[PDB]
């Protein structure tokens, strides 16, 4: 998804 | 001078030297309570740190590592304004006449570290400075230093990662690899009070990238990343976010596996490709690398096709060898997508595309520009800066824990489970305002946010908009022009779309532009005062043109 970037890992806010 | 102040502020009648006693009450005055006993606790650990008080055995009757201690006291500080004074007279009082060799050493050591991460108030500063210069002629420039780039970049919002303590023993500067999305990295040097921005600066004059607008610094630890931004957030603090995430999940807080990107995050919505040949460069790369990993997702095939073949141009031009196709496709295609048939019908595909569209034969700068531009196209989202917003009053965005993503096409709501609930373009942003609440007006609908990030969120959207009005050749008529005998006055009524004919809706120190009516066709003088700028860079539609009425 979007909040998903492969490669880089999940997100955080 | 400091000697000076206690005489003045010092409330219980303090020593104004070295003691090895708890407190009773603080050094200073504290109106608020939580300060008050605040400033003694501290000032337990600070001695039981600098070896003044025996360190317990297995209140504060309690043991806590000397890191656990640095971590309290700096902590507090940060956490507690108030205390930030209170706790540099502790370290001052007790690093005044100091007569154990030792303890001196540890007392200037967490100068260097609270000198590090937060400010004096302003009555102290002064004073402070002083007593910073009577110091060692080892650390005495150092924290002066310290103290001047934390006063310049603002209080760190965390206390000092290991990385930090290993530079106080140092006395030195951190090195810090960035990885390029080229693969290779730029090691820059780096202080307590590195900002990203800083950080980009110095990353921009290494590779000589004179369009900046967008590069993000993003970190990235134990499958999990966020984004530093080009911001005024600071690195080192980004890095105590991964430490105390890592001595969570078990390992070192020197164990440290983290890594530090620089990343194309935005678009602007002036974006040109053709400006920078080093942009295009690195979000080239950054590009392609993507489509690798499977990042940048594609919705239909004869796309992928394009960016394969715009890709052996790059890479071999106008030659068409399948030992060189059948060669690179693999590499270039995602493994999950490569899989899903024949590496002949592969290359056929991307050589018979290849051959099709590059007829003519354009430099490798053309055909990446061309790619950079596709991207931007394709994947809006992807190419978002991301903020967590909660919704407190609106219609048509029912939802109340939502994500907005701000990129060069505009706002975006976002659903929890990544569906876009409202979007909006630039040229239907009415107004943008941070109070830790956001207001947001629409040409049609007001709403109301809290989110964290909103001073930010508020900023970037300016930017966005002053971007958009400063090369914004459009403009609607406000009041109406009767036509005169006068052929060089332009006639308009309310509400027309005035297009300024090569006037940058910049230069308005001038209070006249010329330009054509689109409704009538007539062209003629206008003055400015009659304008108002649409934030748009293509012509905006009858759509737009309604709700700008």
């Amino acid at each position: 998804s979007i909040l998903n970037r492969p490669g880089l890992g999940s997100i955080v806010f | 001078t400091f000697p000076k102040f206690a005489v003045t502020y010092f409330q219980k009648s303090a020593s104004h030297t070295h003691i090895q006693k708890p407190l009773r009450y603080p050094l200073l005055y504290h109106e608020n309570d939580t300060d008050h006993s605040a400033a003694l606790d501290v000032w337990i650990i600070i001695l039981r740190f600098m070896g003044d008080l025996p360190e317990p055995v297995v209140i504060s009757d309690r043991p806590m590592s000397n890191l656990e201690k640095v971590h309290f006291i700096v902590g507090y500080a940060i956490m507690r304004p108030g205390l930030r004074d209170e706790i540099y007279c502790q370290i001052c009082k007790q690093l005044s006449e100091n007569y154990k060799t030792s303890s001196r050493a540890r007392g200037w050591i967490l100068l260097s570290l609270c000198l590090g991460c937060f400010p004096p108030s302003e009555r102290f500063m002064k004073y402070l400075l002083n007593f910073i210069s009577q110091g060692p002629p080892s650390y005495g420039p150092f924290c002066a230093e310290r103290l001047q780039r934390t006063f310049a970049n603002g209080v760190r919002a965390e206390p000092p990662t290991w990385l930090e303590l290993q530079a106080v023993k140092s006395k030195k500067h951190i090195p810090i690899q960035v990885i390029l999305a080229t693969g290779r990295s730029l090691t820059i040097s780096v202080d307590s009070a590195s900002t990203s921005r800083e950080i980009c600066q110095h990353v921009a004059q290494k590779q000589g990238l004179r369009d900046n607008l967008g590069f993000s610094l993003q970190v990235a630890v134990y499958d999990k990343f966020w984004s530093l931004g080009s911001g005024c957030d600071h690195l080192m603090d980004a890095v105590a976010q991964c430490e105390q995430l890592a001595r969570e999940r078990g390992e070192s807080q020197r164990q440290a596996p983290w890594r530090i990107y620089f990343r194309k995050e935005f678009f602007t919505p002036w974006h040109d490709s053709q400006e920078d040949p080093v942009s295009t460069e690195l979000i080239y790369h950054q590009v392609l690398r993507g489509v690798w990993s499977g990042e940048y997702n594609f919705e239909k095939e004869e796309e992928l096709v394009e960016l394969l073949a715009r890709h052996c141009y790059v890479q071999l031009g106008a030659t068409v060898k399948s030992n060189a196709v059948q060669e690179l496709l693999p590499s270039c295609v995602p493994s999950k997508l490569y899989r899903t048939k024949s590496p002949e019908k592969w290359a056929s595909l991307v050589t018979a595309a290849h051959a099709k569209a590059q007829y003519t034969q354009a430099t490798p700068l053309a055909v990446r520009e061309q790619t950079v531009e596709a991207a931007r196209l394709l994947w809006p989202l992807l190419f978002s800066r991301l903020f967590e917003v909660t919704t407190l009053s609106g219609p048509r965005l029912p939802k109340t824990q939502l994500v907005l993503a701000i990129n060069w096409k505009g706002m975006y709501f976002l659903d929890q489970k990544e569906r876009t609930l409202l979007g909006l373009s630039f040229a239907e942003v009415m107004g943008l305002v941070a109070n830790k609440k956001l207001l947001l007006a629409t040409l049609q609908e007001e709403y109301e946010f809290v989110s964290p990030s909103s001073v930010a969120i508020a900023e970037m959207v300016a930017l966005f908009l002053g971007g958009l009005k400063e090369r914004s050749v459009f403009a609607m008529a406000l009041q109406d022009r009767r036509a005169t005998d006068d052929i060089t006055l332009l006639p308009f009524k309310k509400g027309d779309l005035l297009i300024l004919t090569k006037k940058q809706g910049l230069l308005a120190s001038e209070n006249w532009a010329l330009g054509q009516n689109d409704r009538t066709g007539k062209t003629g003088l206008v003055p400015t005062a009659c304008l108002y700028t649409i934030p748009s860079v293509t012509k905006p539609s009858t759509q737009l043109l309604s709700l700008l009425a």
